[PDB]
């Protein structure tokens, strides 16, 4: 996730924050995708982090199951 | 993981399109099951490596 | 309320547990059935008149019967307590004899036929077991799980049914007719059982039974049982002749010949049954039977 | 009796299985419904609670054969047609029984 390199950047600098700007843009694109196995099409999961499905009920699962 | 089914295979290329849309991108793994021919799925190849300039591209 | 467990069965198990009101010992016999599908069956009438007509008919050779209750799924049977069986005399146990004593069994075997055949009911399910005995010694019948209320005339029926160790010669062929025969067929090999104390007839499947009935009794030509190349279900086999029947048993009189070789009729139309059976010259003699005080019982 | 251990381990195994299957249904359900940011580690503590269930059951199994059984056991389908029994017997030396026949 973008919110561990985030503090190796903070001690890098040496008490001294990166502005600002780029830290609260840190939450666009995530690590997706689709895996396929005995289901003989798509089996839905990705990586063992948590942030990367919280955002994305709101869109695919809202419209079809 | 939290691992889910199959919607009817057909609906598929709907999904592709709804997920770029708004910002997180998808990225489709490896594996699969369907359409095998070449006998089975480790064929014959020496495992003694060589070459580190493919090595090095082919773990990244 | 469960008391003791005996044996299991070819399609219920016994339960020896004692029932309500009715201080008499009740082997309740558990058919097992459904009852967790839908448009299921459930239970059979293949003892529904065992179970509601035999409380109208009495009689000594036949068992007896208090009430009947049940829901589909478990049809607990109530009927008396029984000591032994006839099994146990000839098979395992061999110590258990009965010198002169098969007579008795004889008697009030066909004296239960009797009194089932004249209110119009067959006992198709004959097996060298159903001769339940009490503690007095009363020769009674098992269950009645295949009972049948048949009249004059005979027409197509069930098929490939009754024990394959007993089965009548018009039965093996498949045949759809029918009459007295079939009931009057194990009687002889129940009597052939208990001479010998040895199967008399061990055989397998409908065909395996054909060669060892064949081969010992012989083949109905056309002066015997008439009437056998119309049927459409017919095998051929060899031209098997005729084992006499007063050397095979070793203790067998004379006028026990004349009740063998009756039941052992391949002609059904011609075949004794038990009212000519009684009158026979066997059962008026010097050596009679025992009432069954003087009969053993297993341990 | 050993065979039917086996067999019965495999049911047993394959509940927990279908409960592991079904676990992660639930927290994907509850995901976003009472969740807007600060609910998000406890699906980080989801699979810690499914990977600790998978170590304690692959240890303690002789390695199951893959078999397609029913986990809860309840009345299954055979075929419900009139198969009779065995193929006519058949014999070739000593005959010895055969059950009779039923309804």
């Amino acid at each position: 996730q973008t919110s561990d390199i985030t503090e190796y950047l903070r001690k890098l600098s040496k008490t001294g924050v990166p502005d600002g700007i780029m830290q609260f843009i840190k939450l666009c694109t995530v690590s997706y995708g689709k895996v396929k196995l005995v289901l003989k099409h798509n089996r839905y999961f990705v990586e063992s982090c948590h942030p990367d499905v919280i955002q994305h009920l709101l869109q695919d699962p809202v419209i079809r199951e | 993981t939290v691992s889910f089914e199959v919607k009817q295979e057909m609906i598929e290329e709907l999904q592709k399109r709804c997920i770029h849309l708004e910002y997180p991108l998808l990225a489709e793994y490896d594996f699969r099951n369907d359409s095998v021919n070449p006998d089975i799925n480790i064929d014959l190849k020496p495992t003694a490596v060589l070459r580190p300039y493919q090595e090095k591209s082919l773990r990244k | 309320e469960k008391l003791d467990f005996l044996g299991e069965g070819q399609f219920a198990t016994v339960y020896k547990a004692r029932d309500k009101n009715t201080n008499q010992i009740v082997a309740i016999k558990k058919i097992k059935l459904g009852h967790r599908s839908e448009a299921k069956d459930g239970i059979n009438r293949t003892a529904l008149r065992e179970i509601k007509l035999l409380q109208e008919l009495s009689h000594p050779n036949i068992i007896g019967l208090l009430d009947a209750f049940g829901h589909k799924s478990n049809i607990s049977l109530v009927f008396d307590f029984m000591e032994t069986d006839l099994e146990v005399i000839i098979k395992d146990n061999s110590l258990v004899l009965t010198p002169s004593h098969i007579k008795a069994y004889m008697l009030m075997t066909l004296q239960g036929l009797e009194y089932l055949h004249q209110h119009w009911i067959l006992h198709r399910d004959l097996k060298p077991n159903n001769l339940l005995l009490d503690e007095n010694g009363v020769l009674k019948l098992a269950d009645f799980g295949l009972a049948k209320s048949f009249g004059s005339p005979n027409r197509a029926y069930t098929h490939q049914v009754v024990t394959r160790w007993y089965r009548a010669p018009e039965l093996l062929f498949g045949a759809r007719m029918y009459g007295v025969g079939v009931d009057m067929w194990a009687v002889g090999c129940i009597l052939a059982e208990l001479l010998l104390r040895v199967p008399f007839l061990p055989g397998d499947s409908d065909l395996d039974q054909l060669t060892r009935i064949f081969e010992t009794l012989g083949t109905p030509t056309e002066e015997q049982w008439p009437d056998m190349c119309s049927l459409p279900d017919y095998v051929t086999f060899k031209s098997f002749p005729g084992i006499p029947l007063h050397h095979i048993f070793s203790a067998a009189g004379d006028d026990l010949l004349d009740l063998i070789q009756g039941l052992f009729l391949f002609n059904p139309c011609a075949r004794i049954t038990a009212t000519q059976a009684l009158k026979m010259k066997y059962f008026s003699n010097r050596p009679g039977p025992t009432p069954g005080c003087q009969l053993p019982r297993p341990n | 009796q050993e065979n039917e251990q086996r067999r019965l381990f495999i049911q047993k195994e394959e509940q927990l299985q279908q409960i592991l299957k079904r676990k992660n249904k639930q927290a994907f359900l509850d995901e976003l419904e009472s969740s807007d940011l600060p609910v998000a580690l406890l699906l980080a503590q989801h699979k810690d609670r499914s990977t600790q269930l998978e170590m304690q059951l692959e240890k303690p199994k002789p390695v199951k054969p893959v078999t397609f059984s029913t986990g809860i056991k309840m009345g299954q389908h055979i075929s419900l047609a009139p198969i009779h029994k065995l193929e006519e017997a058949l014999y070739e030396y000593q005959p010895l029984q055969i059950e009779t026949y039923g309804p």
